[PDB]
């Protein structure tokens, strides 16, 4: 009951590490941070998040 | 029947030369605008329920459309983002006045029937009414005595005359169509028209009424005539109509049929199933054997009016009249121009007394000459085998 | 060997060829202009109608009518009742262009009077339900309907007898004497298409059967069915059959068909294939897998060759009628009946003047009665004669045959 | 694929809804069987039959189909 | 130094306003009212201010 929900997006750009382009389906363009533990290189252009 | 829109235009000084009676005239016009002017001033300088009723009324009201009134308090109006609110109406709307599709005023947060705003027109339609009206009056077309009886008698004696129609029973013509090559008044006789009347005049062009969406060219035009039919008495001059209008072959293109109903919309509008007000229509083409029968059909077009290239007299008035303002010389004799039988618009030969004076002006010569005319004449005109006949 | 005008040039020839005046002049025009834009710079603006009610009918303290029943119920409908599970309702809702959402009732003192679709009005915050609302008109639609009786009768048509004819039979009999048909055990047909060249009668023949039609006459604005959203003329279609069928006995009149839906090839008409759907739709309500009820159709058309061979089937268009170009016995009826109010002569032979406008329609002649009280008037004449209606017809008709002597 | 009430804001998933028909596909369906008959369509005897058959009686004699090794399009 | 601190702390609250839409203007219903249509809702009747 206290599990608020995610926002799928996509990833666009691939900006500085700490920085993502994400589109939200149905919704605008973000940029965003990533999580520390999430590791990456697992974001490339059209990944789904 | 919210009443004729016309045109303010300041008077006409008849004096055309510079001199001290064009300055007394001219000076009275401006006297007289700086009394308005200062009474104005005066006015303003010389100047609580309805407060506090419009402080109530919302801030930023928005408008939507009303949509099956209820009650006698309650109605349903939509937001114009497609929702729509079961919201009640103030008693400072007028009530009796709502009518489904009107685009009522909401208040802004609580959503209440607060306003009508029965102005709703489109801009697209508010841009194309007439509020200067250009100074080409009768006196500047040369000839097209004809043509300019025919235009007289269907959208100037039918509103300065209304009573030899009525005297037998007649209606006059609702519908004019000016063709002809490509320049000979067409365009000047829906100037002089706008000029000199005292109706609503609307000017269009016929590439103008297509739109890019689906089912808005129809739309623009069911307005563009609801609105010239609200200002009566009104004229709507749709000029090169052939961009619309054209022949109604059978389409395999989507524009294509997009646009035949664009027209469609216009001919049921000039004739049509209902009815139709004092509204009168004025169409000018170049090519007319291309437009559509039930176009041209004598009840949407119930004249017809050729501008044909002028004859001689005729080429003698147009020169006279673009001469009129230029300090002809004595040494000018305007028949020569006239007599080479070769197509000359009043377009060519106006250009032909701008080009004489551009000659003379080359010359050093602020008075125009023979020889200056007759190399415009051969430098303007841009563009059957010999022997084949005789 | 042309000189260019050097600063002398142009500072001489503003000053040597020049009237005394022309300075004065020209100022003063100047401030003619700016006056006139300064006057309506101050008294621009009038004051937009904005629809407030003379004062003494307002009625302040609605602030209290906006603070209580402040709620701006929206409207939605109910499009499953969850089965009601007995007790514990849940209804569902279906906010159009909203949401959908699971809700219940709240002080609605008849749990009962809800049903499904029966567009009941919700809150904005928690959507319980509130009040429900009447169905859906559809304002367009609800205009679409002809209300005042078009003053044209069946005697302002002249030279269409058959054509008239078979109008009132289809249009009419079936409508106000059952028992002739009944009674032969034929169904009488049910859709005419009125086809012929541009002016014949046709909206004229709609005119007159609107007026004497006792039944639901809708008059279809061709550009109203036609909208974006793909769908919607579709949905306009079917909303306009439905209120049809919802009438007793009602008559559509489809003007200007050839507006909606022509052959359905699309090829390139990709971005057209919407006003295809709406045609279809309409084919579809006109004769699908359903009665029809009591709607009778009306369907006029310059060129009914653009049709879709769907649409023109004898099973929607049931009684084809072809509005010729009267004959003339046609055309002298038709100059009687125009002419009849016009101030003319008493022996004015309308019987020379039919002969005189062979291949004409009676627009045309309309046209031609017209001008010839035109070319009266432009004498000052008040009474038009042989010789002006003779002048009329040459302008008209026509705007040399030696060979057919 | 399956309708479920969700929270608003949590966006979390609560009691499931069984099933939703809209109210014109509820109306998508014949409430007055239609009834003329077969023999009132004349002509097209052969596509009469076949429709018949590879309609119906898919639909009853649904056994024998499978047994002979019948596909029923 | 106190202009330039100044000039950066004006700029972080005129910055950190919030912004403004943009509509285009139907028509200047009458004194201080303007009828305007901002995009992609629909269109209000504005109260103007008095600068
Ligand atoms: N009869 C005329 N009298 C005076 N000027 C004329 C006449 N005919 C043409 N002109 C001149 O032609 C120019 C504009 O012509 P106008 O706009 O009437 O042409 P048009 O028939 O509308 O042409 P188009 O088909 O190219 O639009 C102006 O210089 C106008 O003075
Ligand atoms: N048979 C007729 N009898 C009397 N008047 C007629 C007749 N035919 C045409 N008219 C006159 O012509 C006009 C009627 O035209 P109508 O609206 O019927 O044309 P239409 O055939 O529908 O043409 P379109 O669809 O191509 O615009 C009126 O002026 C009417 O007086
Ligand atoms: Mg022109
Ligand atoms: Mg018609």
């Amino acid at each position: 009951l206290q599990s608020v929900g995610q926002i799928v997006g996509e990833v666009l750009k691939q900006l500085t590490e700490e920085k993502f382009i994400v589109k939200a389906t149905n919704g605008p363009r973000y940029v965003v941070g990533c999580r520390r533990q999430l590791d990456k290189s697992k974001l490339k252009p059209g990944t789904r998040v | 029947t919210k009443g004729p829109d016309a045109a303010s235009k300041l008077p006409l000084v008849t004096p055309h030369t510079q001199c001290r009676l064009k300055l007394l005239k001219l000076e009275r016009i401006k006297d007289y605008l700086l009394m308005e002017e200062e009474f104005i001033r005066n006015q303003e300088q010389m100047k609580e329920e309805r407060s506090k009723v419009d402080d109530l009324r919302g801030t930023p009201m928005s408008v939507g459309t009303l949509e099956e009134i209820i009650d006698d308090n309650h109605a349903i109006v939509s937001t114009s983002v497609g929702s729509e609110h079961y919201v009640s109406i103030l008693s400072f709307v007028d009530k009796d006045l709502l009518e489904p599709g009107c685009s009522v005023l909401l208040n802004h947060k609580v959503h209440a029937v607060i306003g009508v705003l029965m102005d709703d027109t489109d801009p697209l339609v508010t841009v194309m009414k007439v509020e200067k009206a250009p100074q080409e009056t009768y006196a500047d077309i040369g000839g097209l005595d004809n043509q300019i009886q025919e235009i007289k008698e269907s959208v100037e004696l039918p509103l300065t005359h209304p009573e030899y129609y009525e005297e037998m029973g007649i209606k006059p013509p609702k519908g004019v169509i000016l063709y002809g090559p490509p320049g000979t008044g067409k365009t000047l006789l829906a100037k002089a028209v706008a000029n000199q009347t005292s109706a609503t005049f609307l000017r269009v062009v016929g590439s103008e009424l297509i739109q890019k969406y689906l089912g808005d060219g129809p739309k623009l035009v069911r307005e563009l005539f609801r609105v010239a039919e609200e200002h009566a008495p009104s004229i709507v001059f749709i000029d090169e109509i052939d961009a619309i209008g054209t022949k109604r072959y059978d389409s395999n293109s989507g524009g294509e049929r997009e646009i035949q109903r664009t027209m469609l919309e216009l001919l049921n509008q000039l004739d049509g199933f209902d009815s139709r007000g004092d509204v009168k229509v004025i169409m000018a083409t170049n090519r007319i054997e291309t437009l559509d029968p039930a176009l041209i059909r004598p009840g949407r077009i119930d004249r017809k009016i050729e501008f044909p290239l002028p004859d001689e007299k005729t080429k003698k008035r147009i020169f006279q009249i673009h001469t009129s303002r230029m300090t002809l010389a004595d040494d000018v004799t305007l028949d020569d121009l006239i007599m080479a039988k070769d197509d000359l618009s009043g377009a060519d030969i106006k250009a032909i007394c701008t080009e004489a004076g551009l000659m003379a002006l080359r010359e050093r010569r602020m008075k125009v000459t023979n020889e200056d005319f007759k190399k415009s004449k051969e430098n303007v005109l841009y563009k059957t085998p010999e022997g084949l006949y005789l | 060997p042309i000189r260019a005008l050097d600063e002398g040039d142009i500072a001489l020839l503003k000053t040597y060829g020049q009237s005394t005046y022309s300075r004065q002049i020209k100022q003063v025009e100047d401030d003619i202009q700016q006056l006139l834009k300064k006057i309506n710079e101050l008294t621009g603006i009038k004051e937009s109608d904005t629809g407030l009610a003379p004062p003494a009918l307002w009625d302040l303290a609605a602030d209290k009518q906006t603070l209580q029943s402040e709620q701006p119920l929206q409207v939605a409908r109910c499009t499953k009742i969850i089965n009601a599970d007995s007790e514990d309702p849940k209804y569902i809702i279906n906010v159009k262009q909203f949401a959908k959402f699971v809700v219940d009732l709240s002080d609605q003192v008849a749990p009962t009077d809800i049903e499904e679709g029966m567009r009941v009005g919700v809150d904005r915050n928690k959507y319980q339900i509130h009040i429900p609302l009447p169905p859906k008109i559809d304002p367009t639609v609800t205009m679409m309907q002809v209300e005042e009786k078009p003053d044209v009768t069946y005697s302002d048509v002249g030279g269409c007898k058959e054509q008239i004819e078979k109008l009132r039979e289809v249009v009419e009999t079936p409508l106000l004497h059952p028992e002739r048909f009944v009674n032969l055990g034929i169904e009488p047909p049910k859709g005419v298409l009125l086809f012929g060249p541009p002016g014949t009668g046709k909206t004229l023949c709609a005119r007159a059967v609107a007026n004497r039609t006792d039944a639901c006459f809708i008059r279809v604005i061709g550009s109203e069915l036609v909208q974006k959203y793909v769908g919607e003329g579709a949905r306009m279609v079917r909303e306009l059959f439905e209120m049809a069928r919802t009438k007793k006995a009602c008559l559509i009149f489809f003007d200007e068909i050839d507006a909606i839906g022509g052959a359905r090839f699309d090829d390139g008409a990709g971005g057209d294939n919407e006003v295809q759907r709406t045609m279809l739709e309409l084919i579809n309500q006109l004769d699908g897998f359903d009665p029809r009820g009591n709607i009778k159709v009306l369907m006029a058309t310059n060129r009914p060759d653009t049709l879709d061979p769907a649409l023109m089937r004898p099973g929607r268009l049931d009684r084809k009628i072809e509005f010729s170009l009267p004959d003339l016995e046609g055309r002298t009826h038709i100059f009687k009946i125009h002419a009849r109010s016009m101030s003319v002569e008493r022996d004015i032979r309308f019987e020379l003047l039919a002969r005189l406008c062979p291949n004409s329609t009676g627009a045309e002649i309309r046209s031609v009665c017209t001008e010839a009280g035109m070319f009266a008037i432009r004498a000052r004449r008040k009474i038009a004669t042989e010789k002006d209606f003779l002048e009329a017809v040459n302008k008209v008709i026509k705007s040399r045959y030696m060979t057919y002597n | 694929g399956d309708l479920v009430g969700v929270n608003k804001d949590s966006y979390l998933i609560l009691e499931t809804l069984p099933t939703e028909y809209d109210s014109r596909v509820k109306a998508m369906e014949v409430d007055e069987r239609p009834t003329e008959q077969y023999s009132d369509i004349g002509g097209l005897d052969k596509q009469i039959q076949e429709l018949v058959e590879a309609i119906v009686l898919p639909m009853n004699h649904k056994e024998k189909f499978e047994n002979l090794g019948i596909q029923p399009p | 130094l106190n202009a330039k601190v100044r000039l950066l702390r004006e700029e972080l609250q005129l910055l950190q306003e919030q912004g403004s839409y943009v509509g285009e203007v139907v028509r200047a219903m009458d004194k201080k009212k303007v009828l305007v249509k901002v995009h992609p809702e629909g269109k209000f009747v504005v109260d103007v201010d008095k600068n």
